[PDB]
């Protein structure tokens, strides 16, 4: 696909987040749990429902065809008004359902944008207080309890505050 | 050792919804919306309150004209749209032919509403008479003829000359119809209106038309080989109609007032009521969607969705579901 | 101390303009280019330096048969298309009807100029009077009638048969138009051409064609109860028209020989003359536009946008712009 | 985005920045400043002028209407001819809206994969003589004048010729 | 020194091939794909098995009616389709016209095939002169008439009422055709049909007809004045025309009984037989192709290619290609 | 293109490699020598193998013009049928050319997309162990037989086994 997400680094889903589209699955010491971003989710319900409705109102104006009744002795103009009549009905079949593939294949590769840009997110948050697993997991060189998890999630995380208990933590490891 | 963690992931769940892009097919999708109706009830319904006007076994021709097996429709309320079938039974019941017919067809797709008076009552020939019946129109077992318009013969042994005029007082447009009857030979002709040499003038402020009689030889049509002509013309308020003739005349008894234009059509279907109501029909059932699109027929009136030739038309609109 | 830094952006500004999208409406950005025409100078003017003909309350019918209150076309110089009002008051002045009208109308979108000339001297019909006149057809107070075509009728109390010929030793090809009137009543028919049954023939190399008069009662109109019937026909380049009536022959007096051709239409307006310019004309105004669209009027002429019904059509040139 | 970078990890633009549509806001030792790339801006505007004289050219042969007038028992060809002609219009007026709708929202796309193609362009260069401070901003592990600017605007930036200051600059810091 | 490495790069080869993209053209490509056909073979072929019903200088109507230059043509077999030149030369060799042939040549186009028969043997007429002849239709040095209808004039000097009647006992529907004589003056009708007024009834279970001869002036075609109209109806299995005529009858002799019905068309051309097969047939040559689109004509029979306007087609299969 | 992959951060393609469309190029003890991901070129086969036929199969159902005759007064309707058949030569002609062109410009990013997620397929698996040279090139930080490199190519590469030995390395390097 266009991405690397989704079926990318990272594999399937969580039936568990039950919540949203996009979100957080955190493990520590108060144990496990899910979290789903909801601004992230909401500009994606928003964004998608835009574009269905769009889609409508671009075909409210689409052609009719009226019966006509012609003699035994109009051949020639009964055969032009089937044949006009046919030929619209092709070209707007033809419209509706390109353009229900076209956008289909965009719906599904907007996501997966939204997906990869979550997860830059916070890897430009954190930076080198945490390792980069490579399958959508982050382990963190500090502790956090359930008000810090929290702050990454509103987007206020103070790097330098946690910044020492890592950098002991890293230097443990090279060691 | 493994210290705090934290990742990030999507939904997933248990469906199993397929949708279509160029480069792929039957892709399995979380969330997704069908956009096309596909169902319809079979039935023939009101169109917001209003009933159509269902012929039945009736051709349009056989109702304006007023063939004897169509007294169903002698006056008929407002109506919608109307429904008339593939090849009507009850049609022109004596041989022959309909003038300008697809046109009158086409004009009558812009009416909702008629409604009929005498404009010459069958009281008012007193020269002549205007009593004529064919067998190839029946009624209750014995013969008839078109109620709206009439057969006049000779009366005595005598055919005079007919001037007959009708001025339209009323402030509507009127409908008027008539005909001509073309016999098979000289003698014939003789036994029926006298005259050997015969012709029929029509005037208004636009028609100018002259008729005369085919005499002539030609296959038996249910037992006939006589035919009739009918012809039709739309008199405006305050103007005037003409007949003048010396024989073969079929003239008129009811024409029809012109009361409300609107959107209509007539359907080709073969179908009957259904005694329920919707916002839109087909030929072949109603339909009460809100789909942007349907596939169902053509040829629809009232408040419709859209439609197309697919089979299946369904958007993504959630995210790629995991096996 | 910090050190040095780089940092990566884009340009911003002071725009306002909006583009649309199908996932998010009237977003603000930084450059846009707009590509519809909204705008026209609403009056009729010369395309490129030919000026239209202009009839004002002539119809194509009352220019062409020379309706007495149309004198005004009597020599029309070459022209780049022609207008016309919706419902033109100088049309047909003596009531009746004029046959194959709109395919002659079809024929006159393919020529710029005709050139009149006289098949028949109004004084060489030397057995026949020559100066029929209605007031259904008033030039300055008194009654007259159509310039390009004779009325002519019996004198002393005869109407011999007349033979007309004519070979057309031109280069270029003629327009010819001729009549046929139907009186009321046998009495008028006697008063007007002597004779009580006639005809009238026309014959051409392609054209073979026999009138005869319908003589009958109508409404009246105008005041009038008969009815003048015209017709037409283009004589080919070396060809021959071949004339024979003994009564009711509305004889030609002058003809229109075609001597350019090329591209022509003709509008429907109420406006006149506005002594302007322009190389993209419509109905209700011209264009000076440089956009590749237009929405004013689907009907143009000249070098021209391209037609769409749409309210407003902009392109995002530039990104999106910092609220 | 659908790349991040505009109204993304990077906010905002510059009104000081008049002189291209992608850039940088540099700053070191002499002073501050705003500089244009314009070689990827050339490309940029030959690619949207590309784009509208496609879109022009494409649409040069397109449905004319013309006035034809029919007598009053002409109704049904009368009929025919306005629904046909109905017809080609409501088709082309759909063309020429949803071809802009499309392309409007692939222009917005288009700069926003630019920038991030260009934000990529200095960091594939830099590596760790420099950090990400998570805003499109690089901090230096050492000093740049204004020759060592260009040479990553032109892309001829010498890594490991300044390698060593900027490791030892940082071990200062991570001890 | 340089460690272990491993890179990741894509195809490159010595391609020429250029695509185009709304953004770009004439991009340097490592595979494409063509999909538009612009060759043909220049010859008129066989459609599948079937040879062609190629006429010469011939026209439809000279076939049909039966121009004595046509003899090529008194008896074909089954066809694919029907090539006429855009000028025949061997048409209607006495002067005239032929009554709704568009509509005919239409109807032309749903068949294969016909089978000609002698419905009215030349010997059955005993009191006419069933031999009428003109210098304007040559045979063999002598003047002769077309072969499928018959020239009936006065014997003695008389011509009784004609009243004949066929009916239709063949499975298969038959194409009848008919003629009537437009003479030139009242002494040349009594020197070839006696009576000096005349017609010519036809009828049918849907034909009421009836034809009078125009005897007027005309210009000379081929040396001659006179003209000729001919008429034709379709008529149904087991349904029978009934003919009555005291003149100016051009009576049928041979009629077509339409044995096979489906697709076909008539092409114009000016090519000749080339002894050739194929699937797909233009006015201008044959196609052999497996492309999804050609250019060649517009106007093909067959299993063909989509048409359009277009010189150049090509799909980016691959991608862009390093120098 | 819109990811930067071909003809960007990696430059040119490779003559020498004559098995599939992306790929990769080894170089240790063993030699060098050119290998194709097999995986990635014929899914990229697949979407392009459906894509042609899509174009096809869309245009099966297009309007075919029928020849018809009117004699000299059917001026009207000869022009009405001309127009009518002309009219929707037009628009399928715009249909089948614009639809080329749109799908080209996709197919080219589509080829741009593949080979970047083949990158960061192998970036994501080396991490610390490699260096990003910036030129689409790993430089490992300890030895790859032809048996190491055949772990990355279908994703098999054991990280921790590698870890201690790259560690040291870059020590010396960071020393
Ligand atoms: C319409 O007039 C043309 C030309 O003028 C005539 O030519 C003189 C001979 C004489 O008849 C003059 O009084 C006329 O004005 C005429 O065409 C000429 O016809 C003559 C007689 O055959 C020949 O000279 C020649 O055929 C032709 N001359 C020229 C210079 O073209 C037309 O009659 C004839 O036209 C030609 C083209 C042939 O088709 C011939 O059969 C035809 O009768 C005349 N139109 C008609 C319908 O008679
Ligand atoms: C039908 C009837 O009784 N009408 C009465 C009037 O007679 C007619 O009225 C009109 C309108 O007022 C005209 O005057 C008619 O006269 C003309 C005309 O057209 O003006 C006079 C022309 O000279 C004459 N032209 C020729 C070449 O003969 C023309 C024609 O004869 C007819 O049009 C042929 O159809 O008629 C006139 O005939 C009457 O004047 C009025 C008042 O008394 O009362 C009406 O009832
Ligand atoms: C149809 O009958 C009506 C009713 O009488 C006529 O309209 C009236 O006629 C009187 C008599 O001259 C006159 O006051 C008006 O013309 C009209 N009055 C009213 C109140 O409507 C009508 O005759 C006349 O109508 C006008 C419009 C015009 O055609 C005139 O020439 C005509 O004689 C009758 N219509 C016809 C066609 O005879
Ligand atoms: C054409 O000839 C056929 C052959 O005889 C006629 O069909 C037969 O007509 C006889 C006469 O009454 C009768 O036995 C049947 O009607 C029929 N029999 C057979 C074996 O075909 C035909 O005339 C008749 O055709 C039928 C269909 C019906 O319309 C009847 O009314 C009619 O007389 C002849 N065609 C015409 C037009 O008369
Ligand atoms: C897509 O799924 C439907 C579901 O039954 C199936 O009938 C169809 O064959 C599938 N199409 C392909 C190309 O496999
Ligand atoms: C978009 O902007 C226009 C102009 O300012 C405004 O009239 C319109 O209402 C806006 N859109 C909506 C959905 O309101
Ligand atoms: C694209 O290349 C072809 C190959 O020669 C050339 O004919 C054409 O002119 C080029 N395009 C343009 C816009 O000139």
């Amino acid at each position: 696909g266009l991405f690397g997400a989704i079926a990318g680094f990272i594999e399937g889903g969580w039936q568990g987040m039950v919540d949203g589209w996009y979100g957080y699955h955190h493990s520590n010491e108060q144990g496990s749990g899910y979290a789903a971003d909801k601004e992230s989710t909401q500009k994606a319900i928003d964004g998608v429902t835009n574009k269905v409705n769009s889609i409508i109102d671009k075909m409210n104006t689409q052609f009719e065809a009226v019966g006509r009744e012609f003699n035994n002795l109009e051949r020639r103009i009964e055969n032009l008004n089937k044949k006009m009549e046919d030929g619209f009905l092709d070209v707007w079949t033809y419209n509706a359902e390109l353009l229900v593939l076209m956008e289909n294949e965009r719906t599904l590769d907007f996501h997966d944008s939204n997906v990869k840009n979550l997860y830059d997110k916070v890897r430009l948050q954190l930076r080198d207080n945490a390792k980069e697993l490579g399958n959508g997991c982050f382990e963190f060189y500090h502790r956090c309890d359930n008000e810090c998890m929290e702050s990454v999630r509103n987007g206020t995380y103070d790097y330098p505050q946690y910044s020492e208990e890592a950098r002991l933590k890293r230097e443990e490891i090279s060691g | 050792d493994p210290g705090d963690q934290i990742c990030i992931g999507y939904h997933a769940n248990n469906s199993t919804e397929q949708v279509d892009t160029i480069m792929e097919k039957n892709v399995t999708v979380t969330h997704a919306q069908d956009i096309l109706e596909k169902t319809h009830n079979g039935k023939l319904c009101n169109l917001d309150g209003v009933k159509p006007l269902i012929l039945r076994d009736c051709s349009v021709a056989g109702w304006l004209l007023g063939n004897p097996m169509c007294d169903e429709f002698l006056n008929v309320p407002e109506w919608s749209y109307i429904v008339e079938k593939i090849n009507p039974a009850n049609d022109l019941c004596y041989p022959g032919n309909f003038n300008d017919y697809e046109e009158l067809k086409h004009l009558l797709s812009r009416i909702n509403h008629f409604e009929k008076i005498q404009i010459t009552p069958k009281n008012s020939w007193s020269d002549h008479e205007a009593s004529g019946v064919s067998s190839a129109c029946p009624y209750q077992g014995r013969s008839s003829f078109f109620r709206n318009v009439v057969w006049l013969t000779k009366k005595d042994n005598a055919y005079p000359t007919i001037k007959r005029s009708y001025n339209n007082t009323n402030q509507e447009d009127l409908l008027v119809l008539w005909g001509i009857h073309h016999p098979n030979d000289a003698t014939e002709q003789t036994r029926l209106y006298q005259n050997p040499t015969t012709y029929i003038s029509v005037g208004t402020s636009t028609l100018n038309q002259k008729l005369v009689p085919k005499i002539a030889t030609r296959s038996k049509v249910k037992g006939l080989s006589g035919r009739m002509e009918f012809f039709w013309t739309i008199l405006k308020s305050n103007d005037a109609i003409n007949f003048e003739s010396n024989g073969n005349f079929i003239a008129p008894e009811n024409a029809y007032k012109i009361v409300k234009k609107g959107d209509s059509t007539i359907m080709k279907s073969e179908l009957e009521y259904g005694d329920c109501n919707t916002k839109c029909q087909t030929p072949i059932g109603a339909i009460n969607s809100s789909m942007p699109f349907h596939n169902i027929h053509p040829l629809t009136i009232g408040e419709c969705p859209k439609y197309v030739k697919s089979n299946r038309l369904v958007l993504a609109t959630g995210l790629r579901n995991s096996p």
